[PDB]
């Protein structure tokens, strides 16, 4: 049951509001295996919030 | 941090990809983080005119 | 290790694994040596993109076992030093036509030292060679060259042609793989010969072996690189069409280049920790 660590990530974790969710975030739902795999450090949230924000980033470059 | 740093503690910044263990390592002392560029020699004292 | 690859049935994997896994069992280490596993990368039978990647993932591969396997130098160039005080001490106690060539040859064996870097073996013990040799010429009263320009080439003295070309059968299969090394039935000591002149043998052919190593070492490493280097370009080249998420991701993590042995390391342990991220780039089948 995978799910119920995903929403820990998503929602303690990445503290996103509801309205961005792994279902409608394609970006987000790649990167929340490497976040679930890596449990530790989850203390430092910032670290996840700046890696998820250069994701979306890489994702929407053109160069 | 203390002691000369020697190749062992020099680390490549992976650009574009996830390096969420860099970024909890902000603010640590020990291991120093660059990019995989250096600078030549003309570059350097341009720098340092 | 999960060295993996994309569009290959099961079978093509763990032939990969074990050629990888016996490499030094067999003659003729070198990839190209073996163009049916090479070929079974996947040329022809899928995209450009996949069969490139399967290409550098198997050489980054190749050349981390390669360099894991490199072996021990001290023990041959220890022999190789007390090979050649001996020789110096023989041809100190030889009663030679002429002392005065012979007295800066053996100067020169004396002065033979080896240095904390690998790459000035072969100059050094080249000249060591070649005064060995010429002391031991002048032992038997050969007519050694004086040509302007010549040198004294190196070879065996008074050796049978057969056993000549046995060792030289010996050295060029060290040649072909550096790993094993193939003992000699063959015994360089003969009742006919002076002291002198098996000890040079011994000599020449320790350093025909050092000689051999080095080199084979240097071109083997050389055209790994080359093959890292021209294969990441090249996939860069080809993902540059596409735009996605994920095909940028790849290219990020093709970003650093790759001309050092730890950098080829640290490119094959990051592509593989996330290669789940950017897999459905790649078409298969």
């Amino acid at each position: 049951k995978r799910d119920e660590k995903h929403r820990h990530v998503v929602n303690v974790v990445l503290e996103l509001p509801t309205e961005i969710s792994e279902a409608t975030h394609p970006v987000l739902a790649t990167m929340l295996s490497k976040y679930t795999r890596m449990s530790s450090l989850f203390n430092d949230k910032c670290a996840f919030k700046l890696d998820l924000l250069r994701m979306v980033a890489v994702s929407r470059t053109r160069r | 941090d203390r002691q000369p740093l020697n190749p062992a503690n020099i680390e490549a910044r992976h650009h574009g990809v996830s390096d969420v263990p860099r970024l909890g390592a902000m603010d640590a002392d020990e291991p120093l983080f660059v990019d995989d560029y250096r600078a030549t020699d003309d570059e350097w004292t341009l720098q340092k005119v | 290790m999960s060295l993996q690859f994309i569009g290959l049935q099961r079978r093509d994997v763990v032939a990969l694994v074990n050629f990888l896994r016996h490499l030094t069992q067999k003659p003729d280490v070198d990839l190209e040596a073996h163009p049916k596993i090479l070929k079974k990368c996947g040329e022809k039978r899928l995209h450009r993109r996949t069969v490139l990647f399967n290409e550098l993932m198997l050489w980054l591969g190749y050349y981390r076992e390669l360099r894991f396997h490199n072996p021990d130098l001290s023990s041959v160039l220890e022999e190789f030093e007390v090979r050649c005080v001996a020789v110096a001490r023989r041809g100190y106690t030889y009663p030679f036509g002429d002392r005065g060539k012979a007295r800066d040859h053996l100067a020169v064996l004396d002065r033979t030292e080896f240095d904390t870097d690998v790459r000035h073996d072969a100059e050094i013990v080249e000249r060591a060679l070649v005064s060995a040799v010429i002391l031991a010429k002048m032992s038997v009263r050969e007519t050694l060259v004086t040509a302007i320009g010549q040198t004294e080439p190196i070879a065996f003295v008074h050796l049978k042609d057969t056993e000549v070309q046995r060792i030289e059968e010996n050295l060029e299969g060290v040649r072909r793989n550096m790993f094993c090394v193939k003992p000699l039935d063959l015994n360089l000591d003969r009742h006919a010969n002076t002291a002198l002149v098996n000890a040079v043998n011994k000599l020449v052919y320790t350093g025909r072996l050092i000689m051999n190593v080095r080199r084979s070492w240097e071109e083997l490493e050389r055209k790994c690189l080359a093959r890292i280097q021209e294969r990441c370009k090249l996939l860069v080249k080809e993902l540059r069409m596409c735009l996605s998420f994920d095909s940028n991701y790849c290219r990020n993590i093709l970003k650093h280049a790759v001309e050092n042995g730890d950098s080829a390391d640290t490119l094959l342990e990051l592509l593989i920790e996330d290669f789940d991220i950017y897999v459905d780039s790649f078409p298969q089948s």
